[PDB]
């Protein structure tokens, strides 16, 4: 253990993890026949989407990978619940990066807040609100006379 | 060959204090050897930019980030921003992962009554990574410049070969890419201790006026006459100091008065100060062996041509 | 690389252009805008990225 | 518009990738930096830079902040890149947290060709916060809207105070 | 730096970091009116 290289080595491994599982969405950023004991890999989540958790699995005790905790998300905006019944026009599945969105009541009423949100941070609105006002008082005092 | 191998950022049995030295080990069929090679969570790069460098009161600083890996491959670690103030207290730590490879964040509307001066930004990865790129924006009270003013002589210097003479250029040009068409010009002279800071004052007289057409004026401070006349300086033999130079531009028919200032003209016993550029100070017989010097006036610009 | 693609050497108030950010592989793009005035005003500022090859050269450990 | 910054964005761009928008009231080179990340490494671009820039219009030196209850001069002007000399106008209108003599019909007086003129309107700002104001150029050919915003602070001495 | 008339440093260090901040306040007879903490800034100084 100090001092190896006086002795022969097997300095090819005998001793194996059975490859990764994948992801959804993701893959083995390393390839290869086999993987030994102790032998990392690293996860990267294809075109579109972050890797959220932990990338790095570690081949460790019980040959079991101890991949811990890892998620694939794409990356988009995925909208957050809405305001009063105020509504996104241009819905999508995935709100598509640095997409400008446009936001509104329904008609006749006195809506509160900014038109749009962005997702330039593509994660998150770039302006947002978690609440606002669809209507209000809309009839004032008439023929006071 | 090569490996290619890292610490693993998590597998560090790191805690409270960091590991701050690893062994490197070779085990050939025919030697070993460990050596003691440090490490450093200072990995990649982070590179802030500012939607401006600079802001007022009632703004918010937009900042995004750029993260990478020495690979420079974008890194995709979650990440958190140390808004720093002028006087080197932290004010905010915000978060966000790294999900493009790329970072926005929140804006970080600027705190209800700010300390003017040069905040700052110590973007720091969260977990692991130390790296803190790290960079400067300034709150200041102001509303954007008309023009640009800028000011150029040969040798940013008052000594030996001009203090009689020294002949400078004073030039403006409209944001739009056009020359100032006419500008009435002050220009202030003042004798100064330092570079640093003081509040001394302005020639009474040989102050000059210039005026400015088709988008250029020159000056002619004749140091000599004004110190000779005025200050306590009368030999150029007295002085490591400085002339504080300011100008103001005011267009002539236009009601737009922008200004700028350069401390950086020196009174100096020995402008010409030298340095090797690129010369490693080790010799080859048999081959020819550069050298490369360079020459700095004070608040430091290459002097162009000296003997 | 980046041209405004209405190729001109002036443009208007409210007008509509086109950018386009010919690029020799998929990327990502960030965008940003500033009035040259920003930097009239900070005495001797640099570009808000200005020599990312020079910082990137710091960590050169020779 | 009359922004100090804008299109603040991030896009994924297949080999040509094409964005669209309206260049700002604000008459001054939008320098236009772009700036490329993907598995090579980063690029900022060339800087783009183009240029907002109209044959006749106005401006108007407007300060950053203004103490309420003193009245100031807010210095205007018109440019003329035209190739000869016209006549012009100026009106300026703004919320009630202003006041004013200007009482808003000019004496019409004439800016020669690439040349500049001098305007001067006087006003006391009333209120705090931020007024919207509009300078108008009312006048032949090439004209103009300002909308520009001004800020108002209150008239005492500043002290902080903790706990 | 040196404490106040009747004062006491609650958190005592030999050197306070720039932004780095240090507690006082009064003796068992005694109270403090205003603010009881104070700040090294980057010059050197505590602003007391
Ligand atoms: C100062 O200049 C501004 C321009 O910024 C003037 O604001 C403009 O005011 C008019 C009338 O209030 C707006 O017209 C609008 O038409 C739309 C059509 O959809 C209607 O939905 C609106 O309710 C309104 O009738 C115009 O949009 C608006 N321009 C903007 C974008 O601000 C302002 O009136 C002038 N200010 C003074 C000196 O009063």
């Amino acid at each position: 253990l100090l001092e190896p290289h006086c002795f022969p080595l097997s300095l090819v491994p005998t001793e194996f993890c059975p490859s990764p599982p994948a992801l959804k969405d993701g893959f083995v950023q390393d390839e290869g026949t086999m993987f030994p004991v102790g032998k990392n890999v690293v996860y990267t989540c294809n075109e579109g989407y972050s890797l959220i958790g932990n990338p790095v699995a570690r081949c460790g005790e019980d040959l079991r990978w101890l991949v811990g905790e890892m998620h694939c998300q794409k990356i988009a905006c995925v909208l957050p619940v809405l305001m009063d019944g105020i509504q996104s026009h241009p819905q999508k599945p995935f709100y598509t990066v640095g997409e400008k969105v446009t936001v509104s009541c329904s008609g006749g009423m006195s809506l509160e807040g900014p038109s749009a949100f962005l997702c330039g941070s593509s994660l998150k609105w770039s302006p947002e609100m978690k609440n606002a006002r669809c209507v209000q008082k809309e009839n004032p005092l008439t023929q006071a006379v | 060959n090569s490996a290619i191998l890292t610490i693993q950022p998590k597998q560090l049995p790191g805690g409270q204090n960091p590991v701050s030295y690893v062994y490197l080990e070779v085990v050939s069929k025919h030697f070993s050897k460990s050596k003691r090679m440090p490490i450093t969570y200072d990995n990649g790069f982070l590179f802030i930019h500012t939607d401006k460098p600079v802001y007022t009161p009632d703004q918010s600083v937009k900042v995004r980030v750029y993260s990478l890996n020495d690979d420079l491959k974008p890194a995709k670690r979650e990440t958190v921003l140390t808004f720093i103030d002028p006087e080197g207290s932290e004010v905010d730590m915000v978060e966000e992962i790294d999900h493009i490879g790329i970072i926005s964040f929140p804006d970080f509307k600027i705190p209800s009554n700010p300390r003017y001066g040069m905040w700052t930004i110590k973007a720091k990865y969260k977990e692991d990574f130390s790296t803190t790129g790290t960079a400067y924006f300034e709150v200041k009270e102001y509303v954007l410049p008309h023009f640009s003013v800028s000011i150029e002589p040969e040798y940013n210097f008052i000594g030996y070969k001009n203090f009689k003479n020294f002949e400078i250029t004073i030039k403006a040009r409209y944001f739009y890419n056009k020359v100032v068409t006419e500008a009435d010009v002050y220009i202030t002279f003042g004798i100064r201790e330092d570079l640093k800071d003081d509040q001394k004052e302005m020639m009474q007289t040989a102050m000059q006026n210039t005026m400015l057409i088709n988008g250029i004026a020159q000056v002619t401070f004749d140091s000599e006459t004004a110190v000779k006349e005025l200050s306590y300086y009368s030999l150029e033999d007295l002085n490591n100091k400085y002339l504080y130079i300011a100008v103001t531009v005011i267009e002539s028919t236009g009601g737009f008065s922008e200004e700028a200032e350069i401390p950086g003209i020196k009174y100096v016993l020995s402008p010409y100060k030298l340095n090797l550029v690129a010369t490693p100070l080790f010799l080859k017989p048999g081959i020819p062996y550069p050298i490369k010097v360079q020459v700095k006036d004070s608040l430091d610009q290459l002097v162009g041509g000296v003997p | 690389q980046v041209h405004l693609s209405p190729d001109a050497d002036a443009y208007s108030p409210g007008q509509t252009v086109s950018l386009n950010m010919a690029t020799g592989m998929d990327s990502w793009v960030a965008l940003a805008a500033v009035d040259s005035a920003v930097y009239g005003v900070q005495r001797g500022a640099k570009k808000p990225l200005e020599r990312v090859f020079q910082f990137l050269e710091k960590s050169d450990l020779g | 518009y009359f922004p100090e910054s804008w299109l603040w964005e991030v896009h994924l761009v297949p080999r040509r990738k094409q964005l669209q928008f309206a260049l700002p009231d604000s008459l001054t080179t939008w320098e236009i930096q772009g700036v490329g990340i993907s598995n090579t490494g980063i690029c900022v671009a060339d800087t783009v830079k183009a240029k907002v820039f109209k044959d006749v219009f106005l401006e108007m030196n407007i300060p950053y902040s203004v103490v309420r209850g003193e009245q100031i001069q807010l210095k205007g002007t018109v440019y003329n890149y035209r190739t000869s000399g016209m006549q012009f106008c100026v009106k300026m209108s703004a919320v009630e947290g202003i006041c004013t003599s200007e009482s808003p019909k000019c004496v019409r007086q004439k800016v020669e060709g690439s040349s500049s003129h001098l305007v001067t309107f006087t006003v006391l700002p009333l209120e705090i916060g931020l007024h919207n104001i509009n300078f108008s150029l009312e006048t032949w050919f090439g004209k103009e809207i300002l909308v520009k915003t001004l800020r108002v602070v209150p008239e005492g001495v500043k002290r902080e105070s903790y706990s | 730096p040196v404490p106040p008339e009747n004062g006491f440093i609650r958190n005592e260090k030999q050197l306070y970091l720039v932004g780095e901040d240090v507690e006082i306040s009064c003796l068992t007879g005694f109270e403090t009116v205003g603010y009881q903490y104070f700040r090294c800034l980057p010059d050197g100084t505590w602003r007391q």
